[PDB]
RNA sequence: CCGAGGGUAGGGCCCGUGACUGGGGCGAAGUCGUAACAAGGUAGCUGUACCGGAAGGUGCGGCUGGAU
RNA sequence: UGGGAGAGGGUGGUGGAAUUCCCGGAGUAGCGGUGAAAUGCGCAGAUACCGGGAGGAACGCCGAUGGCGAAGGCAGCCACCUGGUCCACCCGUGACGCUGAGGCGCGAAAGCGUGGGGAGCAAACCGGAUUAGAUACCCGGGUAGUCCACGCCCUAAACG
RNA sequence: CGAUGUCGGCUCGUCGCAUCCUGGGGCUGAAGAAGGUCCCAAGGGUUGGGCUGUUCGCCCAUUAAAGCGGCACGCGAGCUG
RNA sequence: GAAUGCCGGCAUGAGUAACGAUAAAGAGGGUGAGAAUCCCUCUCGCCGUAAGCCCAAGGGUUCCUACGCAAUGGUCGUCAGCGUAGGGUUAGGCGGGACCUAAGGUGAAGCCGAAAGGCGUAGCCGAAGGGCAGCCGGUUAAUAUUCCGGCCCUUCCCGCAGGUGCGAUGGGGGGACGCUCUAGGCUAGGGGGACCGGAGCCAUGGACGAGCCCGGCCAGAAGCGCAGGGUGGGAGGUAGGCAAAUCCGCCUCCCAACAAGCUCUGCGUGGUGGGGAAGCCCGGGUGACAACCCCCCGAAGCCAGGGAGCCAAGAAAAGCCUCUAAGCACAACCUGCGGGAACCCGUACCGCAAACCGACACAGGUGGGCGGGUGCAAGAGCACUCAGGCGCGCGGGAGAACCCUCGCCAAGGAACUCUGCAAGUUGGCCCCGUAACUUCGGGAGAAGGGGUGCUCCCUGGGGUGAUGAGCCCCGGGGAGCCGCAGUGAACAGGCUCUGGCGACUGUUUACCAAAAACACAGCUCUCUGCGAACUCGUAAGAGGAGGUAUAGGGAGCGACGCUUGCCCGGUGCCGGAAGGUCAAGGGGAGGGGUGCAAGCCCCGAACCGAAGCCCCGGUGAACGGCGGCCGUAACUAUAACGGUCCUAAGGUAGCGAAAUUCCUUGUCGGGUAAGUUCCGACCUGCACGAAAAGCGUAACGACCGGAGCGCUGUCUCGGCGAGGGACCCGGUGAAAUUGAACUGGCCGUGAAGAUGCGGCCUACCCGUGGCAGGACGAAAAGACCCCGUGGAGCUUUACUGCAGCC
RNA sequence: GAGCUAGCCCUGGCCAGGGUGAAGCUGGGGUGAGACCCAGUGGAGGCCCGAACCGGUGGGGGAUGCAAACCCCUCGGAUGA
């Protein structure tokens, strides 16, 4: 059947990508809070 | 005159439809038509906050001269009578002598070819608009405006009508449509006779598809639904209402008033309304 | 080929009969009221409508075959 | 050809009286109703009186024992549209007439449909009396309906 | 109760005997035939249908007979539902 | 040593289940250490509206070539989407950007919010919509509308010539629009040819033929032709298009008028440039100087912004044209010609799948275009086939039970069972024919029947063409032939009668319920006069609605028909300027503390004092409710009738053992051989009843009941046959479970159902195929049930608060 | 977190083929004029049959599955909510 995983770059960048989270203040600490962290990549990656 | 349908579908039994009879032209004026941006009971907010709205035709709004006090002494010829998807009423194309072009809703008795005319010195004539201190004690009148200047804003719909009761002071007594007597202040403008397409209220929808047609989407009763979602929710079968019948939200629905108490306009509510 | 008729399927008309049901007629001495005949004690009759245990009543309109 | 009379019919207008309601004033202790009453209404200001407004229906005197229509029926007043009828002349056609199974149309009231209107009246209904009872007569309320438009129904003591 | 699946049916049987039939008897208000009733007896047998989920029961047509109970109201790691 | 403990290691089940669609394989040759599995050939089979092809998304080197086989591949492996390495994606014209706007998003102005932030006109962003210049062939192992060849075209800059009041974010035009049906002419695509081109072939009884087989085109600028789209011309006035205006709009006149003309497209032709089969010979080369012609069918595509009808009334903005304003008229713009200039990104490959979404090379999911031929009435259905692609990454055997899918069956024919569940039957087309009832549409494919192939003969009309032949499309009549059977295969309704419920088409519990539930047109009540009511929001602001009582919100009922009674005492709601109660506040009789005192300070009576509540009315398609005992008729029985008690009023019409009836399988009637169900009645209705609507109702239903016919393996009652498994051999090889185990029956005992205790009986050791009675077998710390001063959803005249409203 | 699902907004796309034959229009009849009748033309509809497509009615299989919802047969809608 349709299963939940229907990949599409736009809405990848759009919802979760670098330029949707600063624009809010929990993304802002999402961002912050991944660089604390130390995850080598902030956000997801969409190839564009 | 309503038109019926022989029973060839069972839809077709009972739905009618307007004889579209009076409509002299059937495709809008270009430069007085804008987009109607559907919302679907959606607030800028996103949310539905009035219910079952969707889904209905595509159209396009026609711009209606409301104020027509713009344009005292410029006679204009009434150049067709066309559909409008936005109203009950149908609308009429004005072609100004002025060579300026404006829809105004369409009064009954209203024929193509015929000279309308706005202002103080205007003939007590269908379609004239003139201030309502102007007019004579007893004349119907539609597109009545609330407040000088601010646009007619009463008796627009299909076969309404306001009529002119007397006079006190700077104000006028009209008789809505509703039945309540009103006072209106005199500057405020009206159009001479009643509005057209009387028979609209006898048209007989037909069938569930024609409502979605209309952008009405179906209803749902309270009583079919659960406590979660409104107060005639819930029970083991059916039930009755088994309290006060109440809205979703909880207020009375069978009575209670609902007009706020100290509105300023009451000083000029002589009566509430008929029936 | 036609063909008595036999068969299959479906219709029309009549007859008889049927739990039950509807009023009808008749029946020396039942029960309830008293509608009509006198101005019958609310003049009567009427077509219709609504209503009431029952006759009837009431409304709307009509007639005199109504009285004094 | 020329005359007249008439609530003949249809449409659009429009006049005053009266009832009801609403507003203002004035005013006070009852009003209403009956056979007698009660219900009901009234100091929360009724009734009775004056001014104002709205709305519906009916059309006083004329009015008659009258008139018109085929019948059912038709009554303020105005205009328009239309039917029938009678009379004078003796002008035209030449028996072109009579009736009329079927047919078609019209057809009081009530009643039905879809809208509108709704003052008064009033089936149903409610209450008050009367009564043995009173699903009545009498009284106080009262919804259809009575009114308009269209469409049905097509009945009668539709009688002379 | 860190689970013993719970009616009926179907299938498959097995057992008890307080025996429905068939075998053997005594008594009889046993003439014969037919039964009635008690005894011995569990080897075998104990039908097909209509109604109801039904068990049961009633009814139809037969039958020598159309037995009554146990086996976790036998049998859902065998089926049904 | 235990925590269904945690982490890891390793066992058991076990050489067991499985090895992922039953579309299918066989052999020869090759390679190699090794071959059912790689490569080549021949044979066979499968898809062919796909299982072939092309785009898009997503994936991200998986592409191509060399070299490999530890691991990955469900076996194998020499192969590979695997390992290693090298190579490979080329554009002014394709797609996106340097263009436009849509929802929405953002947002100078502005507005709002404790902070964070929420809004918001313009403007900006935003596409698979608008707009805009490339077609055919060749080329590589791998890219091509991108490279090359041919023929075309666009924009920008500069220059030249001719021309003109030039000039814009501004005005205007246009862009610019639905659904259904559809004309004319084309094109794509297809069929045929006795014509044209071709390497050949003559078999096995015949055929050297008007034989068989193959192929007979593609692109193309100007012009021209055919078909279409679009489009009045001129003059005068002019206050409207937020300045201007010669433009547009409006008014008058003249002229034109299906036209034509002007313009813009499609199609055809077209210099020119391409391609070009079978077969044969080792992808190539030949064929080949290949031929490239005629007839027919023919789009859903094209001309197109075409036509008609209908109601539900069908984007925007730029490009573009036109008007003028500042300005500028040595300019500028338009037109033709010439030279020059033309950037960024994508381009490999998979793409109904082994490369995407499903943990897997997973029988599932994934939008657009192309989708050939024959026949079957049509078609994208069905069967077989073309191109092209496959045989699904374990095989070889055997021919038990049993299971799955499938075929047949004597006689019977629903006797099966909860139920004809399931499976039979029926089945397309053409003709005849077709009932109650009905809202006149229907019910209707009712039911029920007959026809159906092939040959010959005569014949009617239509399309193309020409009016003919030829081809193609609909038919009619006659005479015959063969079989068991002619929609000979494949696809393709069993029917009827009767009831309940819901009017109907729809909708729903993704993944146990599709229904009688929800919805629905329709009816009623009620609120709402517009800064509407109501909704969301602290607000601003939105929705409502760019609507206005024939409208919008809320509630119930649910097409339609005939209807919807009585109760307003209680709750709600509505009306009521009296009265009664009533908070803050006002008032301040009169008391108090302190000070020597002027003073300061405290308590405080009557009285005035909202809404709400009380109280007076109304109100049922508002919440709701609609009685009890006793007596009575000239047989009995039963009471039209009466008495009395209570009530706010005591259930009307209609319906009734019912989706409701307990006693109940009520009683009677029908249907049956037999009927707890069904249908029709009766009415002592445990416990119908009138918009939580009552009683009906044609048509409709994958709803639920009852009956009949047809027909059957459902059954008496089972038999046989097919394939895929099970079984045997070679390869690979799980699992839950598991205190250990050297793990028998009976009768007892035992915490009450013992392999494990007592007594007896039985029993050599170990496996394999089977069956499921036991191991209170496995799975899931019982969902039932209770307990816990555990939890959560929900309700109200429980409590206490809050929003909101007054 | 609305890349699943639910609703709405904007913009595109899709629905082989057959069957039934509403209004309207035309002609004929009818009539004082009408209503209306007949024929033809027409092509309406939450119309009929049936692919794609969208569903999921009944049964069987599957149940450490091909699959954490699948497969076969059958069945509903298929110009419209
Ligand atoms: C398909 C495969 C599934 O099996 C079933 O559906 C069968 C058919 C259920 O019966 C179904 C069907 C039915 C009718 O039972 C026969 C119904 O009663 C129960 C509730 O579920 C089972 C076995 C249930 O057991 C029963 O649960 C009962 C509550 C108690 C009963 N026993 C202890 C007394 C016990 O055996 C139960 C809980 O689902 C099993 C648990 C372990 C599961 O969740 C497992 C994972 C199942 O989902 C499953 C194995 O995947
Ligand atoms: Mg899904
Ligand atoms: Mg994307
Ligand atoms: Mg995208
Ligand atoms: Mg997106
Ligand atoms: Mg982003
Ligand atoms: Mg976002
Ligand atoms: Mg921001
Ligand atoms: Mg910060
Ligand atoms: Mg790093
Ligand atoms: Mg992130
Ligand atoms: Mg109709
Ligand atoms: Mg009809
Ligand atoms: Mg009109
Ligand atoms: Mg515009
Ligand atoms: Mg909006
Ligand atoms: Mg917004
Ligand atoms: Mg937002
Ligand atoms: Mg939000
Ligand atoms: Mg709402
Ligand atoms: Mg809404
Ligand atoms: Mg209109
Ligand atoms: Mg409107
Ligand atoms: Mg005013
Ligand atoms: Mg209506
Ligand atoms: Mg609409
Ligand atoms: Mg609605
Ligand atoms: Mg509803
Ligand atoms: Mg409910
Ligand atoms: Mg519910
Ligand atoms: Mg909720
Ligand atoms: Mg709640
Ligand atoms: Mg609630
Ligand atoms: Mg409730
Ligand atoms: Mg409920
Ligand atoms: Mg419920
Ligand atoms: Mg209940
Ligand atoms: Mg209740
Ligand atoms: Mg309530
Ligand atoms: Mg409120
Ligand atoms: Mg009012
Ligand atoms: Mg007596
Ligand atoms: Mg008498
Ligand atoms: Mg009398
Ligand atoms: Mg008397
Ligand atoms: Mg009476
Ligand atoms: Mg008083
Ligand atoms: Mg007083
Ligand atoms: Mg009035
Ligand atoms: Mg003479
Ligand atoms: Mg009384
Ligand atoms: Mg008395
Ligand atoms: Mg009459
Ligand atoms: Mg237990
Ligand atoms: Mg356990
Ligand atoms: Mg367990
Ligand atoms: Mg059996
Ligand atoms: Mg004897
Ligand atoms: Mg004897
Ligand atoms: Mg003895
Ligand atoms: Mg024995
Ligand atoms: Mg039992
Ligand atoms: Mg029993
Ligand atoms: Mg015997
Ligand atoms: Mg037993
Ligand atoms: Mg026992
Ligand atoms: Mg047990
Ligand atoms: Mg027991
Ligand atoms: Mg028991
Ligand atoms: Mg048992
Ligand atoms: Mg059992
Ligand atoms: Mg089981
Ligand atoms: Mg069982
Ligand atoms: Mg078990
Ligand atoms: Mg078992
Ligand atoms: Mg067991
Ligand atoms: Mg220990
Ligand atoms: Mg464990
Ligand atoms: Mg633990
Ligand atoms: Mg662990
Ligand atoms: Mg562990
Ligand atoms: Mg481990
Ligand atoms: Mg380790
Ligand atoms: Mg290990
Ligand atoms: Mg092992
Ligand atoms: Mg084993
Ligand atoms: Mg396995
Ligand atoms: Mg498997
Ligand atoms: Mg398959
Ligand atoms: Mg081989
Ligand atoms: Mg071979
Ligand atoms: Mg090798
Ligand atoms: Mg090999
Ligand atoms: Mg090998
Ligand atoms: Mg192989
Ligand atoms: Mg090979
Ligand atoms: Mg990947
Ligand atoms: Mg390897
Ligand atoms: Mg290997
Ligand atoms: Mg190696
Ligand atoms: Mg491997
Ligand atoms: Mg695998
Ligand atoms: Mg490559
Ligand atoms: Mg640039
Ligand atoms: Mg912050
Ligand atoms: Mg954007
Ligand atoms: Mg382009
Ligand atoms: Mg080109
Ligand atoms: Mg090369
Ligand atoms: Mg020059
Ligand atoms: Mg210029
Ligand atoms: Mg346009
Ligand atoms: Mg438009
Ligand atoms: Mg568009
Ligand atoms: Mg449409
Ligand atoms: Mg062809
Ligand atoms: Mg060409
Ligand atoms: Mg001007
Ligand atoms: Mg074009
Ligand atoms: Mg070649
Ligand atoms: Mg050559
Ligand atoms: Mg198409
Ligand atoms: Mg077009
Ligand atoms: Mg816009
Ligand atoms: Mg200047
Ligand atoms: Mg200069
Ligand atoms: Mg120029
Ligand atoms: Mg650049
Ligand atoms: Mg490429
Ligand atoms: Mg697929
Ligand atoms: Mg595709
Ligand atoms: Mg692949
Ligand atoms: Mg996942
Ligand atoms: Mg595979
Ligand atoms: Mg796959
Ligand atoms: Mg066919
Ligand atoms: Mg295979
Ligand atoms: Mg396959
Ligand atoms: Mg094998
Ligand atoms: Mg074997
Ligand atoms: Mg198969
Ligand atoms: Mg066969
Ligand atoms: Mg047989
Ligand atoms: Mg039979
Ligand atoms: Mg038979
Ligand atoms: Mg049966
Ligand atoms: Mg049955
Ligand atoms: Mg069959
Ligand atoms: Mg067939
Ligand atoms: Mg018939
Ligand atoms: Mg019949
Ligand atoms: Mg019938
Ligand atoms: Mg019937
Ligand atoms: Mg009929
Ligand atoms: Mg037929
Ligand atoms: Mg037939
Ligand atoms: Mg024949
Ligand atoms: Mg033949
Ligand atoms: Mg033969
Ligand atoms: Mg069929
Ligand atoms: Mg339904
Ligand atoms: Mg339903
Ligand atoms: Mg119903
Ligand atoms: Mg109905
Ligand atoms: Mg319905
Ligand atoms: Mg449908
Ligand atoms: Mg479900
Ligand atoms: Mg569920
Ligand atoms: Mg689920
Ligand atoms: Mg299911
Ligand atoms: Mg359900
Ligand atoms: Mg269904
Ligand atoms: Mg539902
Ligand atoms: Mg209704
Ligand atoms: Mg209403
Ligand atoms: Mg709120
Ligand atoms: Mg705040
Ligand atoms: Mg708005
Ligand atoms: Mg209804
Ligand atoms: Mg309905
Ligand atoms: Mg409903
Ligand atoms: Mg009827
Ligand atoms: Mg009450
Ligand atoms: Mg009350
Ligand atoms: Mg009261
Ligand atoms: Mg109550
Ligand atoms: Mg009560
Ligand atoms: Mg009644
Ligand atoms: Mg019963
Ligand atoms: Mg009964
Ligand atoms: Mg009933
Ligand atoms: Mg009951
Ligand atoms: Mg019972
Ligand atoms: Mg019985
Ligand atoms: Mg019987
Ligand atoms: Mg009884
Ligand atoms: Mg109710
Ligand atoms: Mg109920
Ligand atoms: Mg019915
Ligand atoms: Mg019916
Ligand atoms: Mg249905
Ligand atoms: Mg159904
Ligand atoms: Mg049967
Ligand atoms: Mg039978
Ligand atoms: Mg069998
Ligand atoms: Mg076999
Ligand atoms: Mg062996
Ligand atoms: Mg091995
Ligand atoms: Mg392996
Ligand atoms: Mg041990
Ligand atoms: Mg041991
Ligand atoms: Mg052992
Ligand atoms: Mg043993
Ligand atoms: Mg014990
Ligand atoms: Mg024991
Ligand atoms: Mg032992
Ligand atoms: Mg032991
Ligand atoms: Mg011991
Ligand atoms: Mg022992
Ligand atoms: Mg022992
Ligand atoms: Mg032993
Ligand atoms: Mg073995
Ligand atoms: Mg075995
Ligand atoms: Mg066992
Ligand atoms: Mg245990
Ligand atoms: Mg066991
Ligand atoms: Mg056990
Ligand atoms: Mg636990
Ligand atoms: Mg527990
Ligand atoms: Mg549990
Ligand atoms: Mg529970
Ligand atoms: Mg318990
Ligand atoms: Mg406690
Ligand atoms: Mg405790
Ligand atoms: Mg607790
Ligand atoms: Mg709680
Ligand atoms: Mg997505
Ligand atoms: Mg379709
Ligand atoms: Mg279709
Ligand atoms: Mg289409
Ligand atoms: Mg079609
Ligand atoms: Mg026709
Ligand atoms: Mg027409
Ligand atoms: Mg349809
Ligand atoms: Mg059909
Ligand atoms: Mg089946
Ligand atoms: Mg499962
Ligand atoms: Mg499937
Ligand atoms: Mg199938
Ligand atoms: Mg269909």
């Amino acid at each position: 059947m349709k299963r939940t995983w229907q990949p599409n770059r736009r809405k990848r960048a759009k919802t979760h990508g670098f330029r949707a989270r600063m624009r809010t203040p929990g993304g802002r600490k999402v961002l912050k809070r991944r660089r604390q962290k130390g995850r080598w990549r902030l956000t997801p990656a969409v190839r564009k | 005159a309503v038109k019926k349908f022989k029973p060839y579908t069972p839809s077709r039994r009972f739905m009618t439809v307007a004889d579209f009879s009076e409509i002299t032209k059937t495709e809008p004026e270009k430069s007085l038509v804008k987009p109607l941006k559907k919302t679907g009971g959606r607030n800028n907010q996103g949310r539905i906050t009035v219910r079952f709205r969707g889904g209905g035709h595509k159209r396009l709004y026609r711009i209606i001269d409301f104020k027509r006090w713009d344009k005292v002494g410029i006679p204009a010829k009434v150049a067709a009578i066309e559909y409008d998807p936005n109203r009950s009423a149908r609308i009429a194309l004005l072609h100004y002598v002025d060579g300026e072009k404006r829809y105004i809703i369409a009064p009954d008795g209203l024929q193509v070819g015929q000279q309308v005319v706005a202002g103080p010195d205007a003939p007590i004539q269908v379609g004239n608009a003139l201030p309502l201190r102007f007019i004579p004690v007893g004349t119907v009148v539609h597109a009545v405006e609330l407040e000088p200047k601010k646009g007619a804003k009463l008796a627009r719909a299909a076969g309404t009508s306001a009529q002119i009761q007397g006079r006190e002071g700077d104000y006028v007594i009209l008789r809505l449509p509703s039945g309540e007597l009103r006072k209106v202040h005199g500057e405020c403008y009206a159009t001479v006779g009643a509005v057209g397409n009387a028979d609209h209220k006898n048209i007989v929808l037909g069938k569930a598809g024609r409502s979605r047609w209309l952008g009405r989407r179906p209803h749902v009763r309270g009583a079919a639904m659960n406590p979660v979602d409104h107060p005639h929710g819930g029970g083991e079968g059916r039930a009755p209402r088994g309290r006060p019948p109440a809205s979703p939200w909880g207020w009375q629905t069978k009575g209670l008033k609902t007009r706020k108490r100290r509105k300023p306009s009451s000083r000029f509510i002589i009566a509430r309304r008929k029936k």
